[PDB]
């Protein structure tokens, strides 16, 4: 089902109008990863620095969302698992060999120290929204500092330590029937899709590069088990794909979803790992191919939150989230970056705009033809909501 | 504060002229958010209150490395799993520990004598089991250690071979990637994933020809002046007939686990899933296999085992073409007949109205 | 057949057998009468979905998952996740990313300390002496972030010292905030100095390596032109595109494959400037004679007038022109002696099958060639095609260098790359082609080095035209092929064939057959054969590979064609 | 060198056995449905109907209480896997929970059973019997085997845990093999 086409450029919706609500902790990026590691919370001061030299706070309100407590933390996680989370420091490892090893938190991942502190910062931005979310306050929740899909229920992997987008998923599903997670990180973020495996109020879609990659996770066969049947969209691509043929692949599979799924909410994991240039991430998007995703989420007109993730260059990332933040307050901003305390950070053009490079798409339309065949196949399924 | 960093010297002080010289040629708007943030505490759950001999480095037990207490007279280690009984780390025995093998022999005080008589009472006392007394005394004489399986059961099968951890490898196991340590160091970035290269992956390599795919029948190498119409060739490990990434819906070059498998080969287990399993025994080589050519060869069942000539039983192909007609005749008569009983239960019913 | 597989995993497990064959796989459907399904999660026992967890609500049972579980060691086998390469240019610019976060981390950390410990001592100030003298501060200080003051404080207190002076603050305030807010001050001042003097580096280092590092296909293209471009792979591409026509003509339904390569040729100005590039080359070139090198050009003039229906004269005058706005027949150039002296100068079936055909007014042309002419024309198709992509981006590249709106800013504090604005070659708002055009002839004559018109391409190009990497090694190489049609003796008659048949403007049939036979018989049997079918309509260039007992015209579409083709073959002593 | 034949699918059992409890990461249910005292009880059992002579019913009897024993004095010693230990021990610790102390014969399942005797050449071989009561004790588990090999269809099916319930092995957590595994 599959077809080629060109790129337009993005364009604002006139009609769609929409009060958006920004999160921001003033603390969360004073807390360093021990040692130039590729996550850093610093990635979001950097783009709230640009969203507030666009003079964007004028166009949304700017909140602080009070941090969780253990209490709401175990909505999704196990007790001796937030019990460990919250005592352990780098003084105190050797005390719990043990435990480290149990719950995987002092391993490749390791833990800096305000790490119960970020985490909590994180995890109340994301419920703070959801609930803001809820009660008809705004539209759009911002959050850069959550999008932690890769932790575990007991353990985490992958520097998700705390699976905020769970306890804000939740925070959502005790007002909303249907929840839409939809995934476009580079990655698989197994932590949602398993623990919302095998339920029908929650339908994840998550465009991952598939192959010997991590987490090694989220073939086209993973379509969930139970009553959570057919209510999982993976789609596994491969190297270089570009802003044509991600539009291509994105725009009929979300459409369809919509349209028989029908989600009365949104929840929009942004991830920058997805585009060009990125330390991990092995796609080549651009900036305007990922905002042109966010842009056809909000085409529909449904409550709807953007999440953070990965991004491990904090350049390109900061850039996009900036625009991304422009575009969700129906704004194109101009490509000449205001003058901002982290302004030698992009050079040396010092331009809003990210580049793609000439890496070569490997997506055949014959692949990604049978791909979306496939997934429509199974999403025929999910007609009777 | 003077303690070097990433950089190369400390934090408060700038460029050497070595590196400034081997590097080179020759108001704000958010001083704001206090004033603007204000919290949000809108949430649902805000009613929640929220002599010297140095120990071994392997642990006697598994042959493993890891975090293991010694004993203060052997340097035998053991892991805290691998102990009689296993002992939790959080409570340590208090004092000098010692082995099983070190505690038997300072209770008898290294004197065969008392051993002697210590086994002659042990042997005495349970007359009832008198076949095993030797052993139920040894039985607290040696460490403990973990079950590995005698070789006379690894080498009845020749599939299967233990790792190099004492884990089962079914020759089903690809192969290290030894010259993949040469891949860390690599050529320059024609990497294992095979991207944009098909010379010498659309062509045989010792005949020379043409690396087919099985599902359209054309190995699709378009030009590398214009190289969008490539297709990734790839390999089974054991038929060894080529399909495209594209024929096979996979999209990767399974490279590190496992060795690819067709989806020319037929199961090696079923779940007939009315659950029922296996119809593939194991391969029990060492030459004790039994090839049995029945006499009979158009209504055997004998097993899923089978193996194609012109207790694994030899068959041929004209015995298999009778059978899967004979199912399927069979099948047919079947169906009809139940269209049959159908139609007569409804015609009586019919004519009962 | 021994009930142990079910009927429809038959016909799944057989369609990758015979689904190829629809006739045969449709007979089969219609005779036979016709828990992990995803392959990475596991199942636990339901005696370890048991855990405390302390605020989940009735909800979160209803709804979360806690059965089937999931992790990559599992889906990985124990073994494996590999990585891309992210080649070493990029591992440089990310070395300095991370040296700027580690630089804003400690900057930002010491600022809202010090913000606290300057609140604080600004409150223990305007108390009186003996609320100072019992003042204490709580854990926290009043702040909601608990550990990033005991952090800066450890770092730069010398941990232990660190730990000391924290409780020494905790316990005794009024005496420790200022001392500690004046250290932390001037560390900080002392960190700023060191962060900007290191910063001009930072940007100074990422200058040369960013655009070095967004392309490296184009270091997959000095050895992808110089391995794939071989005449080896050059036979065995179209081989391969005949062994596919070959294995899918078994398929019936299968329509009857086309012609093994096609070009088409649009724009005709690009063969003047290929020939002022080969000039360029030859002149610079000092392995060539210059009588030879004067062979070469009117060799390659000819070639492409009379080939491309191009007349003579307006490629004079475009090559004259050219060489303003920068500061004798075939036969006669094919023969060495001719060129030296004109240089010194200065049934009634086969009746009917012969009769019927005889093409009038000859648009259509055929040319038979060896391998070396082929090599030539496949030269010259390869730089026709990597020009016209460029001639066809000039109008969209110019309107963007049009409107790069340079930040003076940064300019004046020499943040921005001067280096190939210094050597001119920045592009200038003209157009671009051209300019790309007087850069590759600069670079053929010694006249720039490689790296900065690589560069120079690079951005103003950012990432789309990295195929003229090699236009000096593709230009050295078609010139020399050039070189074999005027020493290779077969080959050279071949070429004087291809005249005799080009300037006949009438043909029949057993014309082009004659015309193949006499061809054939210049080569042996173990060479192949190459058909270029020329079509002066649509400016078409179609190449065809020969089997040897195949065809000299492509297959007649008609049967009576046919049976005058068999008979018109027939007639002559060749084997049919 | 002692030398015992086990039967050819008691080998492809213990094979299997060695997948499972290895990278498949599985162990076993536990307390197995059927453990050593009920299986050893009814070998016992069956084989007394049909022996005729006092001294053989004698030496039978004698020869299941010895396994029991070597089954109770054996299975933590030298009979499980470094993976299933854990499992064990947990079970060693709930014992000292309720003052009831471990006897394995009544928890584990035949294939432990199975493994000990697998080892019992070697343990045989460490000893200083006599060669005819050690060949007696060989021609007793040898019968005992032969019974196992018919009763292997009652026993020792394969369940496939991760779709239905209740198999002979279960599938463990990752902080299973975390603990377990990699202490
Ligand atoms: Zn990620
Ligand atoms: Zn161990
Ligand atoms: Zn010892
Ligand atoms: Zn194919
Ligand atoms: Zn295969």
């Amino acid at each position: 089902v599959y077809e080629a086409t060109p790129f337009d450029p993005i364009t604002v919706k006139p009609s769609d109008k929409r009060r958006v609500a920004y999160f921001y902790d003033a603390d969360v990026g004073n807390y360093a990863y021990g040692a130039g590691h590729p996550m850093k919370p610093h990635r979001i001061r950097m783009a709230h620095s640009l969203i507030m030299n666009y003079g964007l706070y004028k166009k949304m309100e700017i909140y602080r969302a009070k941090p969780a407590t253990k209490q709401e933390m175990c909505q999704f996680h196990t007790d001796e698992y937030i019990d460990f989370l919250s005592r352990v420091t780098p003084d105190n490892l050797e005390m719990f060999k043990r435990e480290s090893v149990k719950f995987n938190v002092g391993d490749d991942c390791p833990v800096f120290d305000g790490l119960y502190e970020y985490c909590s910062i994180s995890g109340g931005g994301s419920m703070e929204g959801a609930a803001r979310l809820n009660r008809g306050k705004c539209d759009v929740a911002v959050n850069y500092a959550g999008g932690l899909h890769h932790a575990k229920k007991s353990e985490a992997s992958g520097f998700c330590y705390l699976n905020d987008i769970v306890l804000g998923i939740i925070e959502l599903l005790r007002y909303h029937p249907r929840v839409l997670y939809i995934d476009i990180d580079v990655h698989h973020g197994d932590g949602v899709e398993e623990a919302f495996y095998t339920t029908d109020r929650v339908m994840t879609c998550s465009f991952h590069k598939y192959g010997e990659f991590f987490p090694g996770t989220g073939e086209l066969r993973d379509i969930g088990v139970g009553a959570g049947k057919n209510y999982a969209v993976n789609v596994p691509l491969r190297d270089g794909i570009d802003d044509a043929t991600y539009r291509s692949v994105f725009e009929p599979v979300i459409k369809k979803i919509m349209e028989w799924y029908q989600p009365s909410a949104v929840v929009l994991q942004c991830g920058g790992d997805s585009l060009s240039g990125d330390r991990l991430g092995c796609f080549n998007l651009s900036m305007e191919g990922h905002a042109n995703c966010v842009n056809y989420v909000k085409s529909f007109g449904i409550p709807m939150m953007v999440v953070g993730g990965g991004g491990y260059t904090m350049r390109n990332v900061a850039r996009t989230w900036c625009f991304e933040t422009g575009l969700l307050n129906n704004v194109v901003l101009d490509k000449d970056l205001p003058y901002n305390e982290y302004y030698e950070y992009y050079g040396p053009d010092y331009k809003l705009s990210v580049r793609p490079s000439n890496m070569f798409n490997v997506n055949t339309p014959e692949y990604l033809d049978k791909v979306m065949t496939n997934i429509f196949a199974n999403l025929e399924n999910t007609k009777y909501a | 504060d003077s303690k070097v960093s990433v950089t190369g010297l400390p934090l408060n002080k700038g460029p050497s002229e070595k590196i400034k010289r081997e590097s080179l040629w020759n108001d704000l708007k958010t001083f704001l958010t206090e004033n603007m943030t204000e919290e949000s505490n809108i949430r649902s759950t805000i009613g929640w209150n929220g002599i010297d001999f140095e120990n071994e480095d392997f642990c006697s037990a598994c042959n493993q490395s890891g975090s293991f207490l010694c004993c203060d007279t052997c340097p035998k280690s053991f892991h805290f799993l691998c102990l009689d009984p296993p002992i939790d780390p959080n409570n340590l025995p208090k004092g000098d520990w010692h082995c099983n093998e070190c505690k038997f022999k300072i209770f008898i005080n290294n004197s065969m004598a008392t051993l002697k008589k210590i086994e002659s009472n042990f042997i005495k006392q349970n007359n009832n089991v008198k076949i095993f007394a030797k052993l139920l005394f040894n039985i607290d004489s040696h460490n403990p250690k973990q079950f590995q399986l005698p070789n006379y059961i690894k080498e009845t099968f020749p599939a299967v071979k233990t790792g190099s951890r004492g884990q089962y490898s079914d020759e089903n196991d690809k192969i290290p990637l030894t010259d993949r340590q040469l891949f860390n160091t690599s050529y320059g970035q024609s990497i294992t994933k095979l991207d944009s290269y098909n010379p010498d992956t659309h062509i045989d390599s010792n005949s020379g020809k043409f690396l087919i795919c099985y599902k359209c029948n054309q190995t699709r190498l378009g030009s590398w002046s214009h190289p969008e119409n490539s297709r990734l060739i790839m390999t089974c490990d054991y038929c060894q007939t080529p399909w495209h990434l594209d024929c096979v819906p996979r999209a990767s070059f399974k490279n590190l686990g496992s060795k690819w498998k067709c989806p020319l080969h037929s199961p090696t287990k079923v779940y007939k899933k009315i659950y029922k399993v296996w119809k593939k025994q194991r391969l029990i080589n060492k030459k004790n296999q039994l090839y049995y050519e029945p006499l009979q060869k158009i209504g055997y069942q004998n097993n899923g085992n089978i193996q194609i000539i012109p207790k694994i039983t030899q068959i041929d192909e004209n015995s298999i073409k009778y059978d899967f007609f004979d199912k399927i005749y069979k099948s047919k008569m079947v169906q009809k007949r139940k269209l049959f009983q159908f139609q007569e239960s409804l015609i009586d019913k019919l004519v009962s109205n | 057949s021994q009930d142990i597989l079910d009927l429809d995993d038959l016909v799944e497990k057989v369609d990758f057998y015979l689904g190829s064959n629809k006739e045969l796989f449709t007979w089969f459907k219609n005779f036979v009468g016709y828990e992990a399904f995803g392959p990475s999660y596991k199942r636990l026992p339901k005696s370890d979905t048991f855990m405390p967890c302390s605020g989940r609500d009735d909800m979160c049972w209803e709804v979360l998952n806690d059965e089937w579980v999931g992790h990559p060691v599992w889906a990985s086998e124990d073994s494996g996740f590999i990585a891309h390469r992210k080649n070493q240019y990029e591992e440089t610019l990310f070395k300095i990313e991370e040296e700027r976060h580690e630089y804003d981390f400690y900057i930002e950390s010491n600022l809202r300390t010090i913000q606290c410990l300057e609140t604080i001592v600004n409150k223990i100030e305007n108390m009186t002496e003996n609320e100072k003298a019992n003042f204490k501060l709580p854990p926290g200080l009043g702040h909601t972030s608990m550990t990033i003051y005991k952090k800066v404080i450890r770092k730069v207190y010398d941990k232990e010292r660190g730990f000391e002076i924290i409780d020494a603050l905790h316990e005794h305030p009024a005496v420790t905030a200022p001392v500690v807010l004046k250290r932390l001050k001037q560390k900080d001042e002392e960190w700023r100095r060191a962060q900007r003097e290191w910063n001009k580096v930072w940007r100074e280092l990422e200058q040369k390596v960013f655009f070095k590092s967004l392309d490296h296909l184009g270091l997959t293209f000095k050895q992808a032109d110089k391995k794939l471009l071989t005449t080896k792979q050059l036979i065995s591409e179209i081989s391969s595109i005949k062994v596919d026509q070959t294995n899918k003509k078994i398929h019936w339904l299968t329509p009857k494959p086309k012609s093994q390569l096609d070009f088409d040729f649009p724009d005709k100005n690009i063969f003047y400037d290929i020939l002022c590039l080969a000039d360029t080359f030859i002149t610079h070139t000092t392995a060539y004679s210059n009588p030879d090198k004067e062979r070469l050009k009117d060799l390659l003039k000819y070639f492409i007038s009379l080939f491309f229906s191009i007349s003579f004269e307006k490629i004079e005058e475009s090559l004259y022109s050219h060489k303003q706005n920068v500061s004798m027949s075939l036969l006669d150039i094919l023969h060495r002696s001719r060129y030296q002296k004109l240089k010194r100068s200065n049934g009634n079936l086969v009746e009917e099958a012969n009769s019927q055909g005889i093409i009038q007014n000859r648009s259509i042309f055929n040319l038979f060639a060896n391998t070396n002419i082929y090599i030539f024309f496949r030269h010259w198709t390869t730089i026709y095609e990597r020009l016209l992509e460029i001639k066809q981006m000039n109008e969209r590249v110019t309107k963007e260098i049009n409107t790069r709106s340079t930040v003076t800013f940064a300019k004046d504090l020499d943040l921005l790359s001067s280096q190939l604005s210094e050597m001119g070659l920045d592009f200038v708002g003209e157009d671009a082609y051209k300019q790309v055009l007087r850069l590759s002839r600069r670079l053929i004559n010694g006249d720039l080095e490689h790296q900065w018109f690589e560069e120079s391409l690079r951005q103003a190009y950012n990432n789309k035209a990295f195929k003229l990497y090699t236009i000096d090694k593709v230009t050295q190489s078609l010139v020399k092929h050039a070189h074999t049609l005027m020493t290779d003796a077969k080959t050279a008659e071949i070429m004087a064939l291809f005249v005799k048949d080009r300037n006949a403007s009438t043909t029949s049939a057993k014309d082009q057959i004659i015309y193949r036979l006499q061809v054939r018989s210049h080569m042996s049997n173990t060479e192949n054969m190459f058909r270029i079918e020329f079509d002066k309509r649509t400016l078409h260039v179609s190449i065809q590979y020969i089997a040897l007992d195949d065809l000299t015209l492509k297959e007649p579409k008609a049967d009576e064609d046919k049976w005058k083709y068999y008979v018109t073959s027939y007639a002559l002593p060749h084997p049919t | 060198k002692i030398s015992l034949q086990i039967p050819i699918k008691l080998k492809s059992v213990l094979v299997d056995d060695w997948e499972y409890v290895t990278k498949d990461k599985k162990i076993c249910r536990l307390p197995a449905d059927v453990t050593v005292e009920m299986v050893l009880n009814k070998y016992e059992h069956e084989v007394s109907q049909e022996l005729e002579s006092p001294g053989s019913q004698s030496q039978l009897s004698e020869y299941c209480a010895g396994l029991k024993l070597y089954f109770d004095k054996c299975l933590g010693n030298m009979l499980l896997y470094r993976l299933e230990r854990l499992q064990y021990d947990e079970l060693l610790k709930k014992s000292s929970k309720d003052q009831k102390p471990l006897v394995p014969i009544r928890i584990y399942g035949a294939i432990h059973l199975l493994r000990l005797i697998s080892v019992l050449p070697e343990l045989i071989s460490s000893t200083t019997m006599d060669l005819q009561s050690c060949q007696l004790l060989i021609k007793q588990t040898e019968d005992f085997l032969v019974w196992l090999l018919m009763h292997v269809d009652e026993y020792f099916n394969d369940k496939d845990p991760n779709r239905s319930d209740d198999a002979l092995y279960v599938n463990t957590s990752s902080q299973y093999e975390g603990v377990a595994l990699g202490m």
